[PDB]
């Protein structure tokens, strides 16, 4: 017949709590907007959002 | 003039290990999509 698997009992879920928020709101609505010449760019790690 | 006795071995191949391929479970793991894709397949598990 055809194969099987051994149903799951449990669910594990490991995650590394209080970490701070990335902010990207403040980022995207910022009141300097730039030009495609100059476009920029910032980096969003280790945060939650 | 004098003689002696000499003694040979020879090893013939006769067997083979039996192998045996599930072919649904190799080409699809416990998942759905899969199994519901190789399904519109044909036989070709069947043949296997
Ligand atoms: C909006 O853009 C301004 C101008 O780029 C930001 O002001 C600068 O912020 C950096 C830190 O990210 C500082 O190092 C600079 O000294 C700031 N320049 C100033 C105050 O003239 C500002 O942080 C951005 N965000 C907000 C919410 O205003």
């Amino acid at each position: 017949l055809s194969g099987f698997t051994v149903k799951p009992v449990a669910t594990v879920y490991r995650r590394i709590p209080n970490l701070p928020d990335c902010d990207i709101d403040n980022w995207l609505n910022n009141v300097s907007v730039p030009s495609p010449l100059n476009w920029e760019r910032r980096i969003f790690s280790n945060c939650n959002f | 003039t004098n003689f002696t006795i000499a003694g040979h071995e020879e090893f013939i191949q006769t067997s083979s290990p039996k192998v045996t391929i599930d072919c649904s479970a190799f080409v699809c793991s416990n998942y759905a999509a899969c199994h519901d894709l190789l399904s519109e397949y044909g036989t070709f598990c069947d043949n296997i």
